[PDB]
C-alpha cells in the first residue's frame, strides 16, 4: 500500500523537473531534516480506503540555527558547509551574523498535477503549509516513533539463519497523518529558490513572498538567474527581512543595466514591486525612506540641469539634450526620494526603469510595450513634466 | 467515521456558540434593570423616604418586586446546577440532583451562587492549563521551552484594586436616589467622576453588543410566428461556419469540471 | 486616481443637453467652445443611444439610437462616422458575429431577429415570444436567445435551423452569457436563481441560489459575465448588489454594494489591461472599478445623464458609455493602461482635458429607508452626511444596521 | 408617581422579560455521544456568573435595608467572571479560532448535503 | 421601411396578391416612439402638409385632470403601474395612451385643502379608495392624450368603476 503512493509522489514530483535523477530519493528518505508535505482531495466516505492520489506534492528542508561561531569561522575560511544553501547564501550576500542563526525551512520542490495547474491547488497548499507553522492547527478532543532492531537481536541472529521480513504492520504508523497529530518545528521564515520567470515569480508573490537575493550569472541549461524569496511568519521580528528587501532593491536598481538588462521591462518591474510589498509588511515607522533634501538636490544636480529639464518640460528642448540625466532621476524615484508628490502609472514606471536603467533606446520599449514611438516619447515627456514640477516645489 | 465524530464536534460547538447568543439576551434584558438599580437609594433613611412619597403604591410594587426576583433568581440556580452537571463541571451527579429538587431560601440561595462559583473557579484552573498547553504544543511554544492563560487570570484578580476602579467609574453620569441627601447626612462611608456606590460596566457591556452584532455580520396561433416553425430558411443558410478548433479546454476537463460544478492504517 | 471626460456633455445634471445646443449659437464666441475637443465626429444620437459594443478587430465601433431607431457604424482609422443605418423598431440587444462590422445580428424589441449583412438587412426572423438578450456561441454556431416565457430559444446559423428550444424550471430570462473556455451558459432568471446549461449536450449542470443577507426584498438577476479564466463568474441583481462566483463553491467570495439600489446593467471584466484583478460594476448612475480580490474601489465613472450601457476597448484604458444623453460620453483613465493606438496623442492633451473626480466611496440610503432602519436620531450627526434627498453611510455601518433591524 | 414607583416598575418588567428567557434558554439545554468544547463550556459558564452577580448588585440594591449598597461582594464575584472572558478565555479562542470555523464548516456541509 | 399598404396582405378568398408597384410616399408609418420617464425629449417629425407631430420620447410631467372637482394640475409621473394591451409595456416605463401610472399627490392635496379647508363636511366628501391614495402620496391615473403624436401626456386620476375595475386588475 506504502509503494502504491510512492509511485504517485514520484510521479507528481518527477513531472515538472527537466531531468530527474535517483538520489533525491535518497535524499527524501534519509535527510534527516526533510520532510514531506501532500495535499489531497476530500476523502469520501464510500471509497474503502483506497489509497489516494495527490495533488499537490511539497517538501521542506529544515535549516539555520546555525551557531554564531561557526557562520564566523567558515565565513573567514570562506568555506561552505554542505546543506543550509539558503542562510549561507544569505550570510556571504549580507555578511549578517544573526540571520543564520534563525530557524527556517526551505521550499525544496512543489508540484501539482500538469493537468490541474493554474486553478488555486498549488496556491491553497501553500497557505496550509503556513497555517501548520505559524500555529493555527490544534488538536480539540481532549506516539509515533518506531522501536529500532535492538543490539541484543542482532547478536542472537546468524547470517545463514536471518529471516529477513516487512516490518509488522501494527508496528509501522498511518502513511497520513493529521496536521493536528504531528506538531511543527519553531521556524522563523519560510524561503524558496527558483528560476526567475513569469509565472513562477506571479506564483510566490501572491502567496506572500519577499525576494533578497537574484543571482546574476544566469545557469547555463535553462538561461534563468537563481532567485531566492523569503517569507516571515506571523508572530516573528520581521525588522530584518525588511532590511534586506530595501538593501536588495537598491542593489537591483543599479545592476539592471550590467546583466539583467535582458529582462522585459514589465519582469523587472514586478521585482521592485515584489520587494516594495516588504515595506508595506513593517506597520512600524522606524525605518521609512527619507525625501530629497535641496543640499542633495543641488550636489546631484547643477542648476543649469534643472533648467535643461525645464526646458524640456515646455518643449523648447530636444529629447536627446536630457539623455544624460534620466539615470539619476530613475535612481531617485525607485529609491523613493521623490516621495508621495510624484507618482506614476504602471506604463510609465515601465518606460522610465527601461531607459533609465536598462539604458534600452526608446525605439525598443516603443516595440517591448507594443506602443507607437510618438506615444512612448510623449509619455515620457509626462514624467520630465512632473518631475521638473516638483523641482520647482522644493526650491 | 471520522467525518461524523467532526460533524457531531460542530454540533455541540454550534450549541455552545447559541447558548453564548441566548444568554447575551438574557443581559441585554437585565441591561434596564442594572441602570434602575443604580438610580436606587443607598440608605434605609432613604429607602424610608422613598416609601414615604407613594406608601401604599410602594408596598404594592416592593411585594411584586421580591417575589419575582425571588423566582427567577431560584430558576437560574436551578439551570446552573444542571449546566454545571451536564458540561461534566461538577463531579458529585446526587448532590446536584438534590439541589434542583429542594426549595431554596433567599439566604440559602447565595450558599449555593458561593459552592457554584467555588466549582467553576477548580474547573477554570484545569481548563485553562490544559489548552494553553495545547495551544502551545500546537505553535511550537513547547518547542520554544506568553504567559499560560490561568497564571494571567490569577495576577488580574491579584490586582482587585485597579479593576474595582473600572467598575467604579461613573461613565454613564447615574445619580442614585437622595444622593444628595445621604452625602449632607454623611450615612455614606465609603464616599467621605468615581463612585464606588454606582456600578459600570457599560464598556464590557457594549464590547459583548459588539461581538454578538459582528458575529451576526459574519455568518450572515401558428401566425406571427408564435409557434415555434423548425424549417429551414434559405437566406440564413450557411450564415456562419462552425470552428473546427472546438473549445480551448480539452473536452474530458470540460466533462469533468461540469460535474463538480456549483460543488497499513493510511489514515 | 486621475479619470477624464475626452468626450461627453459638461453640462449640470440639472440642465438638459439640447438647450446646450439652443446655448451653442450664443456662445460661439467662447474660446472654450473652439478649444473642446471631440475625439469622433457625430459620436453622438439624436435623443438617446441603448447599446455599445466594438467589434474585435479594434478598428470599428458599433451603437444603437432612440429616434430614428437607426445604427452607426464608427470607424476609429478616420475618427468619423462611417455609415447611419435606420431600422423597423428600437434595439434591446445585438452582437457583431464577424471581426469587422460587417456581420452582426440585432435582436429588437416587436420580437424579430434582424441579421444586418454589409451591404443591408438580409433577413428577419421572429422568435416566438418577446427577446431580453442575446448571445452567439462561436463553436456551435447557435445563437442563444432569453425570452419572457420559460424556454429559452436556439437559433442555428449553420444550418438556418430552428433547434429545440432549452426548457428553463422559471419565467423570464433577463441575461444570458457564454464561458469562452467552457462553454458553460450561464441563464439569469426572474428569480433570485441562476441556471447553468451544458451547451454540447441539453441539460441544467446546476442551479445557483443567490442569498443576500442584507436585504430580505426580492431581487432579480440583470446581468451575468464569466471571467477570460473560465472558472470566475459575476451576477448583478435588481438590488443593485454584484456577486463573484468561483463557479466550483456555492458560496459567494465576495458581494459588493453600488449602495444606490438600481439595477446593475453590465459587467466587464479588465483582466486584458494588465493588473488582471480588476471589474466594472455599471448601474443606471455609476460605474465602478474595483479590485476582484480585495473588494476596494479603484475608480468610479459619474456621468451626468443616465447610463445604459459602458464598453471596454480592449489593451487600453479607455471607456465608451451609451447614455440617455444626445453625446455619447467617453473617458480615459490613464493609470489602467496606454492610450489606443489611434488615439495616439490623447496623451499629450491628458492636461487639457476636464479631469472630473465621496459618492461612489458610501452607501446612498433614501429618507424612506432611514426611518425603516429606525436611524432618525442620528440624522445630522457626522455618521449621516446628507446629499441630494438621502444619506450616505459607510458600507460597514449599513450593513450593520439591516441585521439588527 | 413617585421616582421609586417609576423605577421599581421598570426592574418589575425586566425581571420578568428575563424570567420568561430564560424559560425558553432552559428548555433548549434540557432539549440537548456528544462532548462539548471544554473552553467553550467555561466561556459560556463563566458569563452565566457574571448575569448571576449582576443581579446580586441587584438583588444587594434593591432591599430596602441597603445594608452592602456597594455590594461589595457582588462586585467581586462580577469582577473575578469578567476577568476569564476578557483575559483568559479570548486570547485562548482567537488561537484555536481557525480550528473552530473549520469544524463548524464541514457540519454546514454535511447537513447540507444531507437535506 | 413601414409601410400601410393593403396590397402584400391576401384578399378574402385567399388569393396571394402580387406586387403591383413600388412602395410610394403617401402610404408611409414611422418608427414607433417608446415613450419612457425620464427627462424630456421631444423629437419633431414633418408630416404630410405643412403640419407637425411631436414624438414623446422621453417625458416626466403631465397634466391631469380630477373631473369629479373639475380642475387640472401638473403632476411628476413616478411610474407606468399597468397597460392593457401589453404588460412588457409596464414593465420597461413605456408611456402610451390608456396606460395606468402613479402620479405624485401633492399639488391635488394642495388644491383639496385649500379650496375645503379640510384635511361643509359633505362636500368635502370624497371617495375612500381615492383617500386612501392620497394617504399613500400617489394616485392612479389615466393617459388620455397619445404620447407618440402630440408630444404631451395628458390624462386623468381614476374614479368609480374605472377605479375599482383597475384596482381589481392589479
Amino acid at each position: 500500500v506504502s509503494e502504491n503512493f510512492l509511485e504517485k509522489m514520484m510521479a507528481l514530483y518527477v513531472s515538472s523537473h527537466y531531468k530527474n535523477s535517483p538520489n533525491d530519493l535518497q535524499l527524501m528518505s534519509d535527510a534527516p531534516a526533510h520532510k514531506l508535505f501532500v495535499l489531497l482531495p476530500p476523502i469520501d466516505p464510500k471509497d474503502g480506503g483506497r489509497i489516494p492520489d495527490p495533488l499537490c506534492v511539497i517538501q521542506i528542508a529544515l535549516e539555520g540555527e546555525i551557531s554564531k561561531e561557526s557562520v564566523r569561522n567558515s565565513l573567514s575560511r570562506g568555506q561552505r558547509a554542505g546543506g543550509d544553501l539558503i542562510p549561507w547564501l544569505i550570510s556571504q550576500q549580507f555578511q549578517d551574523e544573526e540571520f543564520a542563526s534563525l530557524s527556517g525551512a526551505r521550499i525544496v520542490r512543489i508540484a501539482t498535477n500538469p493537468e490541474y495547474a493554474s486553478m488555486g491547488y498549488g496556491s491553497r497548499a501553500i497557505e496550509l503549509l503556513r497555517d501548520y507553522f505559524e500555529g493555527k492547527f490544534t488538536d480539540m478532543s481532549e506516539d509515533y516513533s518506531i522501536k529500532r532492531v535492538s543490539d541484543k537481536e542482532l547478536a542472537k541472529t546468524n547470517l545463514l539463519k536471518d529471516d529477513v521480513k516487512l516490518r509488522d504492520a501494527k508496528t509501522l504508523p498511518p502513511l497520513l497523518l493529521k496536521l493536528s497529530e504531528q506538531p511543527p518545528h519553531y521556524l522563523h521564515y519560510l524561503g524558496v529558490s527558483y528560476g526567475l520567470t513569469q509565472s513562477l515569480h506571479k506564483f510566490w508573490k501572491n502567496n506572500s513572498f519577499v525576494p533578497v537575493y537574484l543571482r546574476q550569472t544566469a545557469n547555463d541549461l535553462t538561461g534563468e538567474h537563481t532567485c531566492v524569496m523569503l517569507n516571515v511568519l506571523e508572530g516573528r521580528e520581521s525588522n530584518w527581512l525588511v532590511e534586506f528587501a530595501k538593501d536588495f532593491r537598491k542593489r537591483f536598481l543599479s545592476l539592471l543595466s550590467y546583466d539583467f538588462h535582458k529582462f522585459t521591462a514589465v519582469q523587472a518591474l514586478s521585482v521592485i514591486e515584489s520587494s516594495k510589498k516588504a515595506q508595506d509588511l513593517s506597520d512600524d515607522e522606524k525605518h521609512d525612506n527619507k525625501e530629497l533634501t535641496r543640499t542633495h538636490l543641488d550636489d546631484i544636480f547643477s542648476p543649469f540641469d534643472l533648467k535643461r529639464l525645464d526646458s524640456y518640460s515646455n518643449n523648447l528642448l530636444d529629447y536627446h539634450v536630457i539623455g544624460d540625466m534620466i539615470p539619476m532621476l530613475a535612481l531617485l524615484y525607485f529609491g523613493d526620494k521623490m516621495g508621495d508628490s510624484v507618482k506614476l502609472s504602471s506604463v510609465q514606471s515601465a518606460i522610465l526603469l527601461a531607459i533609465g536603467l536598462q539604458r534600452k533606446n526608446i525605439d525598443t520599449i516603443a516595440k517591448e510595450l507594443n506602443l507607437p514611438s510618438n506615444q512612448t516619447i510623449a509619455m515620457f515627456a509626462k514624467i520630465m513634466r512632473k518631475m521638473s514640477q516638483y523641482f520647482r516645489q522644493l526650491l | 467515521q471520522s467525518v461524523q465524530r467532526d460533524a457531531s464536534k460542530g454540533y455541540s460547538i454550534l450549541q455552545q456558540t447559541k447558548l453564548f447568543d441566548n444568554i447575551i439576551d438574557l443581559r441585554i434584558k437585565l441591561q434596564k434593570a442594572v441602570i434602575a438599580a443604580n438610580k436606587l437609594p443607598l440608605t434605609t433613611e432613604s429607602w424610608e423616604e422613598a416609601k414615604m412619597d407613594d406608601s401604599e403604591e410602594t408596598k404594592r410594587l416592593l411585594k411584586e418586586n421580591e417575589k419575582l426576583f425571588n423566582n427567577l433568581f431560584n430558576r437560574l440556580i436551578n439551570f446552573r446546577i444542571k449546566f454545571q452537571l451536564g458540561d461534566h463541571i461538577t463531579q458529585n451527579e446526587e448532590v446536584a440532583k438534590h439541589k434542583l429538587s429542594k426549595k431554596r431560601s433567599l439566604k440559602e440561595l447565595y450558599q449555593e451562587t458561593n459552592s457554584l462559583d467555588s466549582e467553576l473557579k477548580e474547573y477554570r484552573t484545569a481548563v485553562l492549563n490544559k489548552w494553553s498547553t495545547k495551544v502551545s504544543s500546537a505553535s511550537g511554544n513547547a518547542a520554544l521551552s506568553n504567559l499560560p492563560a490561568d497564571v494571567q487570570v490569577e495576577n488580574q484578580l491579584s490586582d482587585m484594586s485597579r479593576l474595582m476602579k473600572r467598575t467604579k467609574l461613573n461613565r454613564r453620569n447615574i445619580t442614585p436616589l437622595y444622593f444628595q441627601k445621604d452625602c449632607a447626612n454623611g450615612r455614606l462611608p465609603e464616599l467621605i467622576t468615581e463612585n464606588p456606590y454606582v456600578f459600570d460596566d457599560e464598556d464590557f457591556y457594549r464590547v459583548l453588543l459588539n461581538d454578538l452584532i459582528d458575529k451576526k455580520i459574519s455568518n450572515a396561433k401558428a401566425s406571427k410566428g408564435r409557434k415555434l416553425n423548425y424549417s429551414v430558411q434559405d437566406p440564413i443558410a450557411n450564415y456562419e461556419a462552425p470552428i473546427t478548433s472546438g473549445y480551448k479546454w480539452s473536452d474530458d476537463q470540460i466533462d469533468e469540471f461540469f460535474a463538480g460544478l456549483l460543488g497499513i492504517q493510511i489514515f | 486616481v486621475s479619470v477624464y471626460q475626452v468626450s461627453g456633455t459638461n453640462v449640470s445634471r440639472s440642465l438638459p443637453d439640447w438647450i446646450a445646443k439652443k446655448r451653442k449659437r450664443q456662445l460661439k464666441n467662447d474660446l472654450e467652445y473652439q478649444n473642446r475637443v471631440e475625439l469622433i465626429q457625430d459620436f453622438e444620437f439624436s435623443e438617446a443611444s441603448n447599446k455599445i459594443k466594438v467589434s474585435r478587430d479594434g478598428q470599428y465601433c458599433m451603437a444603437t439610437g432612440t429616434y430614428k431607431p437607426q445604427i452607426h457604424v464608427y470607424d476609429f482609422a478616420n475618427l468619423s462616422l462611417k455609415f447611419d443605418r435606420h431600422t423597423d423598431a428600437e434595439n434591446v440587444d445585438f452582437t457583431i458575429l464577424s471581426d469587422d462590422w460587417t456581420k452582426s445580428v440585432h435582436l429588437q424589441n416587436d420580437r424579430s431577429i434582424q441579421f444586418q449583412n454589409k451591404g443591408g438587412l438580409h433577413y428577419t426572423t421572429r422568435i416566438p415570444k418577446f427577446g431580453r438578450s442575446l448571445v452567439y456561441n462561436k463553436v456551435n454556431c447557435d445563437l442563444y436567445v432569453g425570452a419572457s416565457g420559460n424556454e429559452l430559444y436556439r437559433l442555428n446559423l449553420e444550418k438556418g435551423r430552428f433547434l429545440n428550444p432549452f426548457k428553463l424550471d422559471t419565467e423570464g430570462v433577463n441575461h444570458v452569457s457564454i464561458n469562452e473556455v467552457n462553454g458553460l451558459l450561464a441563464a439569469g432568471t426572474e428569480t433570485n436563481v441562476v441556471e447553468f446549461w451544458d451547451p454540447r449536450s441539453r441539460s441544467r449542470v446546476s442551479k445557483l441560489y443567490l442569498e443576500n443577507n442584507i436585504d430580505n426584498r426580492p431581487f432579480q438577476v440583470t446581468t451575468t459575465s464569466f471571467r477570460n479564466d473560465g472558472l470566475t463568474f459575476a451576477c448583478g441583481t435588481s438590488n443593485g448588489y454584484s456577486y463573484i462566483y468561483d463557479l466550483r463553491t456555492s458560496e459567494p467570495s465576495i458581494i459588493k454594494d453600488q449602495g444606490y439600489g438600481f439595477d446593475i446593467k453590465k459587467i466587464i471584466w479588465l483582466d486584458n489591461v494588465g493588473t488582471e484583478n480588476k471589474i466594472v460594476t455599471c448601474d443606471k448612475r455609476i460605474a465602478k472599478i474595483w479590485d476582484r480580490l480585495d473588494g476596494k474601489a479603484y475608480a468610479s465613472m459619474e456621468p451626468s445623464v443616465d447610463i445604459n450601457d459602458i464598453e471596454h476597448v480592449p489593451g487600453t484604458g479607455m471607456f465608451f458609455t451609451a447614455n440617455e444623453s444626445i453625446p455619447m460620453h467617453t473617458y480615459y483613465i490613464p493609470s489602467l493602461g496606454p492610450s489606443p493606438r489611434w488615439c495616439s496623442f490623447l496623451d499629450s492633451i491628458t492636461e487639457e482635458l476636464e479631469e472630473k473626480p465621496v459618492y461612489s466611496n458610501y452607501r446612498f440610503i433614501t429618507r424612506d429607508d432611514v426611518k425603516k432602519l429606525n436611524l432618525t436620531h442620528l440624522v445630522g450627526s457626522r455618521v449621516l452626511r446628507a446629499y441630494m434627498h438621502g444619506f450616505f453611510i459607510n458600507t460597514e455601518l449599513y450593513d450593520k444596521v439591516s441585521l439588527i433591524a | 408617581m413617585s421616582e421609586l414607583n417609576a423605577l421599581l416598575k421598570d426592574i418589575n418588567g425586566s425581571l420578568t422579560a428575563t424570567s420568561e428567557s430564560l424559560e425558553r434558554l432552559s428548555g433548549i439545554y434540557s432539549n440537548s455521544p456528544a462532548e462539548k468544547v471544554s473552553l467553550l463550556s467555561l466561556k459560556n459558564g463563566s458569563m452565566l456568573g457574571y448575569i448571576n452577580s449582576l443581579l446580586m448588585l441587584i438583588g444587594n440594591r434593591l432591599d430596602d435595608e441597603c445594608k452592602d449598597p456597594s455590594a461589595m461582594d457582588a462586585r467581586e464575584r462580577s469582577i473575578q467572571h469578567r476577568v476569564v472572558l476578557e483575559r483568559g478565555v479570548k486570547p485562548l479562542e482567537k488561537k484555536l479560532a481557525y480550528q473552530l470555523d473549520k469544524l463548524t464548516r464541514a457540519y454546514v456541509k454535511m447537513e447540507k448535503e444531507y437535506k | 421601411g413601414i409601410s400601410r399598404d393593403s396590397r402584400h396582405k391576401r384578399s378574402a378568398t385567399g388569393a396571394k396578391r402580387a406586387q403591383f408597384r413600388k412602395k410610394r410616399k403617401f402610404e408611409l408609418g414611422r418608427q414607433p416612439a417608446n415613450t419612457k420617464i425620464g427627462a424630456k425629449r421631444i423629437h419633431s417629425v414633418r408630416t404630410r402638409g405643412g403640419n407637425k407631430k411631436y414624438r414623446a420620447l422621453r417625458i416626466e410631467t403631465g397634466n391631469f385632470s380630477w373631473a369629479s372637482e373639475g380642475i387640472s394640475k401638473k403632476t411628476r409621473i413616478a411610474g407606468v403601474v399597468y397597460h392593457p394591451s401589453n404588460n412588457e409595456l409596464v414593465r420597461t416605463n413605456t408611456l402610451t395612451k390608456a396606460a395606468i401610472v402613479q402620479i405624485d399627490a401633492t399639488p391635488f392635496r394642495q388644491w383639496f385643502e385649500a379650496h375645503y379647508g379640510q384635511t361643509r363636511a359633505a362636500s368635502a366628501k370624497i371617495e375612500s379608495s381615492v383617500e386612501s391614495q392620497f394617504s399613500a402620496g400617489r394616485l392612479y391615473a389615466c393617459i388620455s392624450s397619445r404620447p407618440g403624436q402630440s408630444g404631451r401626456c395628458d390624462g386623468y386620476i381614476l374614479e368609480g368603476e374605472e377605479l375599482a375595475f383597475y384596482l381589481r386588475r392589479l
